[PDB]
């Protein structure tokens, strides 16, 4: 049945069904819950109150 | 930097952090080093070996 | 008749599909399972049934222990491998085994153990007269229909590309990623506890890899739809479970094959798909990798997801230089690709040459496919 | 073989001997050194890499040298509170602009000797002393 | 709490004697390279008189 | 009978550790004598192969 | 006397190597990895560190990423190569950088910018009073002891070979080749999945560099090794994971080192070591030919396989013609003789006119280094 | 236990009745280091026999039933679960690691929670894990003998930390970003 067919490129066994739905991605990494942020460089987080008591 | 600091300083400088006694020859000079001298100088200590040995 | 034809098996880790060489489709095709019961029968006299393979397996899931044979790629019980090569045989096909020629697929890098151990299978047990092993993703080109491409071929087992330059292979460009179905299918598991739905059993996974089959597809832009979801329920659908629950699944449906572009959601360090491809053009030498941009070729069902070529047209072009067109060529059949360059494999006249006589086998032992095939 | 036997003499011996000789000499310096300002609070190590373990002394001596008094120690004998007491100690130096690299809390809990006379001597060389 | 301090200090011993077994067997391993290296001494020398 | 037995147990802890010590000692004066040996069979060497 | 030991610092593409000018052996030697953290941290009240240098980093290798800042003689990561002599200056030597003069080293042929951003880096962020930049083979050949000869410098990255006679270096005949150690780590992972074995992440690399460093050897004859490896199994060793489970090389104990003779295995077409060698003799004048045979040297830690010595000279006796001497000089210590060359450079009463001190730097830019370096 | 003290004739149908054997089982229940010379033995002899008094002053005997019951987390095929026992967990679980940290992961092996106070548990777990692990490492089960309340103890350690107090969720953030908050801070 191939010797027959041009093309086994366009060929079909079923309607299938196809297209039913409607620069790159960059490397992630997991979150780390170690220490609490990282948003001021050389910051003393010790001196800091806790955040519950700040009202 | 004061002053106690400094000397500390002065002394790391050295390859020991120990300045050397002066009488010790270096390790350059001494027979620890590998790597081989000049022919004519292994062949005046194979000289001086045979004479010792006469 | 002279000629007879020479039947070809494409086995895989998650479907073995088999057929005649003139044909256009496999005759038959079914999974790789082996099953056995783990209770104890009770009444006297049905009947005795020590092993269910294939398809019986499949509909009696409930009351058995299913097994794999083949992991990664590797055939890890081999008594399973006779149990399914015997029932695709004398079960699917009604054909003599020792009256044909037998072509068979395998991995790229493997222990050769395994290409050892299936040649003396082949030659001891089932009397072949000859026999022959192939790489998969050089099929694939013989299927695509050109001589001049790249192929990443996608089981269930591995993840593989090789580039070929008209016929000719390198073979230090060849790179073997081992992400797969079947990872993609433990980590829905994983995420599908989130929901609170619980799939432990072995019978279970199979509920599991429909669900996966059914009603995932790959987001073109990973945090635009991280978005979309978070924002309203319009990408929800609603699974029938076999005994009449009702799940939703929500935000995991492309949850799960965003890992094949990103593995270190399973806490693999390796790159992703679209990486490995561009890491084996430029593998390559200057001078084909602009050929080898155009004809990049998909295969394997594990890139049946809708939206693959997509993402990884979108994903190499933003890794090649902008100067160049990519497009890849993505088959409507790509899951029988393998099987299909395979059958016209054994359909030309100049492939006789190639098989491995039971006369070279006694002579020089199941070593000779080490020199003959590949 | 015989020149990788050769090969391993020749480090084992030299390498080995060179780094150890400095090293002690180093180590008595700043041991000495250390103990000048310790001994304003009456506090004395005997050994420079057993007693920065816990990490009360390291505390008390950039109390000396600060000035400033530091957040308390935790109250704790693990493993644990040593951490907490050595990040205390190793926030408040980057607090003060003095950088350090390649130094964990766990290196001087786990008393690396590199890594502590390191640390000694970026306080020695780079930190500002005011009295 | 004196449970704990006995436990404590029978680890300790413990890891005393594998310290000291370790030891005992690199001081024979060590004594016998420097008796090996004491036979080549002679022959290496009568080759290099002769 | 717990605080009878601590002192004992601290005993023999003592006494490991002490000649712990000691075969340490003897261990690296035995490696540091067997290099200069073996320093002294490569000069024999070079003198015959010269 | 107001004398002071300039330090030496010899940065290759796998390990880093430090010490004073004077000294017999360098004080410091540490691999040149950073590795940064690859998991979740959910122990709080632990210290947090960015950035794993030296043997920190090889200790603690199962939980991060390993990165080589210099690959192939190339550094491309900036930020990490400070971080290295950074490391070096403060934690390995405990020096004040602004005290001593320093002294680097590089391959002979290297992009142009390299150099300048190492004199850049140098004079501003450590302050040093002067620097000098020099060529590693020219190092080796005065760790050698003498004036002329040819010198063959392999590391972990690169292969040069560079003649000299009588102090005159020939620019026109020094050959750079790219194969190096890491690519026979490759080799020897693309090699051991054969028997099964699978190493894919970087603690890995290191695994499998280690096994290459304890068990591989140069064979004399190829063929007749691998008729004795096939014949029985007398050439086989076993190794130990750091698991615990027990691997057997087998016969691809010197199927590595052999691709550094024949480089058609990792499908390159450049010759070998020894053709590449003989090449850069004949590019040579005629009457200095003779001297350069019987001053071969053998430099650089790839060198340093057991059989490489004898395989060597065996095969330049081939290709040379039959009159003349073939020596080739090898000194045990020879992974560190570049370094020792350092120390001789900086000790030499002449060399204290050949500092670039920072009056000329601020003078003339980073473009300083090409008409005071070599 | 209730499923196989029914074998003896005694019934327990009610919740109340749970309680009952709930308490049969902390005091009389212990893991055989050896299962099937455990059962040899106990059908030779009666002196494995222990007593129970019921609320009520009934007596009751257990039996060979003493360390069937604990015998179930080693061999979940008991339950009719087809899953793997706590020991083959333990190896899977060190399995999936990196090579490296597995040598530090076979010598700190951590028991926790009231189920593994049965006597006799750490033994059985060195033993199977042991059989598992390759020989030239070494296996170290670490079984405090207050571990019933750890999963406490610890968090009262971890209240106690300098840097926890930098940890909580603040009733200002939950008021600012929803019950969502959780995922963000807690691990
Ligand atoms: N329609 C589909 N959509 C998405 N994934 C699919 C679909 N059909 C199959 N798969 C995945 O592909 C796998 C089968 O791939 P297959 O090509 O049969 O592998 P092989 O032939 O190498 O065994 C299944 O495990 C499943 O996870
Ligand atoms: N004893 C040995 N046997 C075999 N190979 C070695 C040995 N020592 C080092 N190597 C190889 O040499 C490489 C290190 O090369 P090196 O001399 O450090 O280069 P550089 O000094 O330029 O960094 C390592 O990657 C390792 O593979």
């Amino acid at each position: 049945a191939i010797l027959d067919i041009e093309r086994p490129d366009l060929m079909i066994y079923e309607p299938h069904f196809t297209y039913s739905l409607l620069t790159g991605t960059p490397r992630t990494s997991l979150p780390h819950f170690h220490h609490p942020e990282t948003t001021r460089p050389d910051s003393n987080i010790y001196k800091k109150p806790p955040i519950y008591k700040q009202r | 930097k004061h002053l106690i600091e400094d000397l500390i300083i002065e002394s790391s400088k050295f390859p020991a952090a120990q300045p050397p006694d002066p009488n010790q020859p270096a390790k350059i000079e001494t027979d620890y080093w590998p790597c081989p001298p000049s022919l004519a100088v292994v062949e005046t200590e194979w000289r001086k070996r045979k004479a010792s040995r006469r | 008749d002279d000629d007879i034809a020479a039947l070809v098996v494409d086995n895989g880790s998650g479907m073995c599909k088999a057929g005649f060489a003139g044909d256009d489709a496999p005759r038959a095709v079914f999974p790789s399972i082996v099953g056995r019961p783990r209770h104890q029968g009770v009444m006297v006299g049905m009947g005795q049934k020590d092993s269910y393979v294939g398809d019986e397996a499949q509909s009696k899931r409930g009351i058995l222990t299913l097994k794999y044979p083949i992991e990664h790629g590797i055939v890890t019980n081999w008594d399973d491998m006779e149990k399914i090569w015997h029932h695709t045989f004398y079960n699917e096909l009604r054909v003599a085994p020792e009256e044909h020629p037998v072509l068979l697929t395998e991995a790229p890098l493997n222990p050769k153990a395994n290409r050892e151990k299936m040649t003396q299978i082949m030659f001891e047990t089932f009397n072949t007269p000859a026999m022959y092993v192939a790489i998969q993703a050089v099929l694939s080109l013989y299927a695509s229909g050109r001589t001049t491409g790249i192929v990443m071929d996608s089981g269930d087992g591995v993840t593989h590309t090789v580039p070929i330059y008209e016929g000719y292979a390198l073979p230090h460009a060849i790179l073997r990623l081992d992400l797969a179905g079947r990872d993609l299918t433990d980590y829905l598991m994983k995420i599908l506890t989130e929901r609170g739905y619980s799939f432990t059993t072995t019978a279970e996974r199979e509920i599991v890899r429909d669900i996966k089959e059914k009603l995932c597809y790959v987001a073109l832009d990973f945090e635009q739809e991280m978005a979309t979801a978070a924002s309203s329920s319009s990408l929800e659908k609603s699974y029938e479970l076999p005994d009449g629950q009702v799940i939703t699944i929500g935000n995991e449906r492309f949850r799960c094959p965003e890992a094949l572009f990103q593995p270190s959601f399973l806490g693999m360090e390796s790159c992703g798909i679209h990486e490995t491809t561009f890491n084996s053009i430029m593998k390559c030498d200057v001078d084909i990798r602009k050929d080898l941009y155009a004809n990049t070729v998909l295969s394997g069902g594990t890139t049946m997801y809708p939206g693959i070529a997509d993402r990884m047209q979108k994903e190499i072009t933003a890794l090649a230089p902008s100067t160049m067109k990519i497009k890849i060529i993505a088959p409507p059949e790509r899951k029988y690709s393998v099987w299909i360059g395979g059958s016209i494999l054994a359909s030309l006249s100049t492939f006789q040459q190639m098989w491995i006589s039971k006369q070279e086998y006694d002579e020089s032992g199941p070593s000779i496919v080490h020199r003959k095939c590949f | 073989d015989n020149d990788n036997s050769s090969a391993r003499l020749f480090e084992r011996s030299r390498i080995k001997a060179l780094a150890d000789e400095r090293e002690v000499v180093q180590k008595k310096t700043f041991t000495k050194w250390v103990n000048s300002h310790l001994a304003r609070v009456s506090c004395r190590i005997t050994d420079l890499y057993k007693d920065l373990r816990d990490g009360r002394m390291l505390i008390k001596l950039l109390e000396v040298l600060s000035g400033e008094m530091l957040p308390k120690p935790t109250k704790g004998k693990m493993r644990i509170h040593c951490l907490e007491n050595v990040d205390k100690a190793l926030q408040f130096l980057k607090e003060q602009r003095v950088h350090l690299e390649n130094m964990g809390s766990h290196d001087i809990v786990d008393g690396n000797h590199r890594l502590v006379l390191g640390l000694i001597w970026t306080i020695i060389l780079r930190f500002q002393i005011q009295d | 709490s004196l449970n704990r301090r006995i436990q404590l200090v029978e680890e300790e011993l413990d890891r005393a004697q594998e310290r000291l077994a370790t030891a005992l067997q690199k001081l024979e391993e060590a004594e016998k390279a420097a008796d090996e290296s004491e036979r080549g001494m002679k022959v290496i020398e009568n080759r290099a008189l002769k | 009978s717990l605080n009878r037995r601590i002192q004992l147990v601290e005993e023999e802890l003592d006494r490991a550790q002490e000649r712990l010590a000691t075969a340490l000692q003897k261990l690296e004066e035995a490696e540091k004598a067997a290099d200069e040996s073996e320093r002294g069979m490569k000069v024999i060497e070079s003198r015959a192969q010269k």
